[PDB]
This record gives structure tokens, C-alpha cells and sequence, in this order.
């Protein structure tokens, strides 16, 4: 089986250097083509660099020309990329990918793909989140559903799971994607939609974990007056 | 009837050449071989008479 | 064809159980070069393999 196994991503402060591995598995990475290609937050893809095996036949896209570094792996087979001075610009998921352009006329497509990793330009820290419920209005009556929720504010970096009472209630649970505050620091909001009658007997417990930070928080949330 | 003539002409005249330089092999060596059947023909009419 | 092997892993197609008319492929001077050895390129449609 075909495995490319990212690794080496990571924060860097702009004009830093940073060196990614993708590890191959299962086939012969020696006679394959190997490619990076990134992918800016929200955007459209957008090719990096290929190396077609020869420590020199190596080629970059114009956006990336003389400020990132291709080079490949014996033995052990893995790949690497070296990102030199790099701009608030070149924030991507950076993904390697296959290829045997070399004979095959035929594949000349991206055969597998890996998964990618994470690659963030910034000067911003590492920093926990912060949790604060969402509190419903008690007179509410325009419908037999209230809506509730959990905002995990000022987290870095992804990801984030949630769960709810331990798993016993788990019934309308809807995650929100993250977003970007002009502060530097993301943002995310957990919700569930619920009857609103079992707002003041059922106790509402919304678990976030946070796997970089280790981070477990249980909050209830109470109906005002 | 498979090569044109400017060029099946250098193959015909090898094997020509092979061909003629064997027959006169064979000539030669049948006008040796007549010469010493005459030989013994001779030698028989001679026993005869 | 569209693309073609590369010289180092050139590709080879079989032919067999099918009728070759080479008059009008040769007959189209579309082509930079046509050597042929070992048989003319001419009168080839008068032969089989």
C-alpha cells in the first residue's frame, strides 16, 4: 500500500527556514517523481516544486522560485523541502505527492496524494483557548428549540474535538469551523440545538479537548432569571 | 522481391560471386577427377587389347 | 498517436492478424526520414509476415 506520511510542519516567524519529510512506503521511491504543492487557507491549489529523481532536474513554481529548496532521500526513502525566507504570503497546507511521468505517459497525474501538513508564517506564540458559553434567553417563545452552545476562544494552533456529557448525550451536536480574529488568534464556536423544555432538568455539559494543549474543559449552562 | 534493384544488386552479386567461385570448384575438381578416370580407361584398354 | 514512450522505455505495439496497406502511409511525404533496411520500401504491400 501507497503511503505518504507527512511530518516537519509547524510555526515559524516570517523570514525563518523550516524543513518538511515525507516519508514513502511501499513502493519504489526511487523510481518515482515526487512533487510539494500548498494550498493558502480557504484558496484554490497552487503547484511548489518537483524533483524528478536527478539531484538537479529539480523545478519551481514562479511564486517560490529561488526561496525554497527540493531534495530527496535514499535508503531510508523519505523527501524533503527546504523553505527559505518565507512571507505572511506563503501560509499553506503543504501537501507531497506522486508521480511517474518518467516512462508512464499514462499516469502522469498525482497517483496518491498525502495527507499534508500545516505550515503557519507568523510571529504569534503558542496559546491555550479560553472557553465562555452561549446563553439562550429564558422567554423565548418562538419555537419548542433553543439553541446552545460553547465558544473556545484564542486557541493556536488546530485541531479541536468536542464532545458532550461524556458521550450519554450527543443528539443535535454541530461543530463550527474555526476562524480568524483581526487580534492574531482563532476562534471557534461548538453548538447544540435541544428542546428547550429540558433546558432547567437536564444538565447541559459541553466537553472540548484540544489535543497540542492537552486542554479538557466541562462547563453547564443555566437559563438567566 | 523484396529489395529494389540499386540495392538488391549488391546481394545478388555476393551470392553470384559465391555461387560461380563454387561451380568452378566443382569443375575443377570433376576435370581432375575425368583426368584420372581417362587414366584408368586408358589402362583398361590397354588391358584389354 | 497522441503521445509517445520516452526513448529510454520506448513502447512497443504488436501487430498481427490484420492487413497492412504501407502504399499509403509511404506515399504521404509528411515524414523527416524513412530508412528502411532489409526491405525496400517500396513493393512491401507484395509481402507477409
Amino acid at each position: 500500500e501507497v503511503q505518504l506520511v507527512e511530518s516537519g510542519g509547524g510555526l515559524v516567524q516570517p523570514g525563518g527556514s523550516l524543513r518538511l519529510s515525507c516519508a514513502a512506503s511501499g513502493f519504489t521511491f526511487s523510481s518515482y517523481a515526487m512533487h510539494w504543492v500548498r494550498q493558502a487557507p480557504g484558496k484554490g491549489l497552487e503547484w511548489v516544486s518537483a524533483i524528478w529523481g536527478s539531484g538537479s532536474n529539480t523545478y519551481y513554481a514562479d511564486s517560490v522560485k529561488g526561496r525554497f529548496t527540493i531534495s530527496r532521500d535514499n535508503s531510508k526513502n523519505t523527501l524533503y523541502l527546504q523553505m527559505n525566507s518565507l512571507r505572511a504570503e506563503d501560509t499553506a497546507v503543504y501537501y507531497c505527492a506522486r508521480g511517474r511521468d518518467l516512462a508512464a505517459f499514462t499516469k502522469t497525474a498525482f497517483d496518491v496524494w498525502g495527507q499534508g501538513t500545516l505550515v503557519t508564517v507568523s510571529s504569534a506564540s503558542t496559546k491555550g483557548p479560553s472557553v465562555f458559553p452561549l446563553a439562550p434567553s429564558s422567554k423565548s417563545t418562538s419555537g419548542g428549540t433553543a439553541a446552545l452552545g460553547c465558544l473556545v476562544k484564542d486557541y493556536f494552533p488546530e485541531p479541536v474535538t468536542v464532545s458532550w456529557n461524556s458521550g450519554a448525550l450527543t443528539s443535535g451536536v454541530h461543530t463550527f469551523p474555526a476562524v480568524l480574529q483581526s487580534s492574531g488568534l482563532y476562534s471557534l464556536s461548538s453548538v447544540v440545538t435541544v428542546p428547550s423544555s429540558s433546558l432547567g432538568t437536564q444538565t447541559y455539559i459541553c466537553n472540548v479537548n484540544h489535543k497540542p494543549s492537552n486542554t479538557k474543559v466541562d462547563k453547564r449552562v443555566e437559563p438567566k432569571s | 522481391s523484396r529489395l529494389d534493384p540499386p540495392e538488391a544488386e549488391v546481394q545478388i552479386d555476393r551470392l553470384i560471386t559465391g555461387r560461380l567461385q563454387s561451380l568452378q570448384t566443382y569443375v575443377t575438381q570433376q576435370l581432375i577427377r575425368a583426368a584420372e578416370i581417362r587414366a584408368s580407361a586408358n589402362l583398361a584398354a590397354t588391358k584389354m587389347s | 498517436a497522441t503521445r509517445f514512450a520516452s526513448v529510454y522505455a520506448w513502447n512497443r505495439k504488436r501487430i498481427s492478424n490484420c492487413v497492412a496497406d504501407y502504399s499509403v502511409l509511404y506515399n504521404s511525404a509528411s515524414f523527416s526520414t524513412f530508412k528502411c533496411y532489409g526491405v525496400s520500401p517500396t513493393k512491401l504491400n507484395d509481402l507477409c509476415f
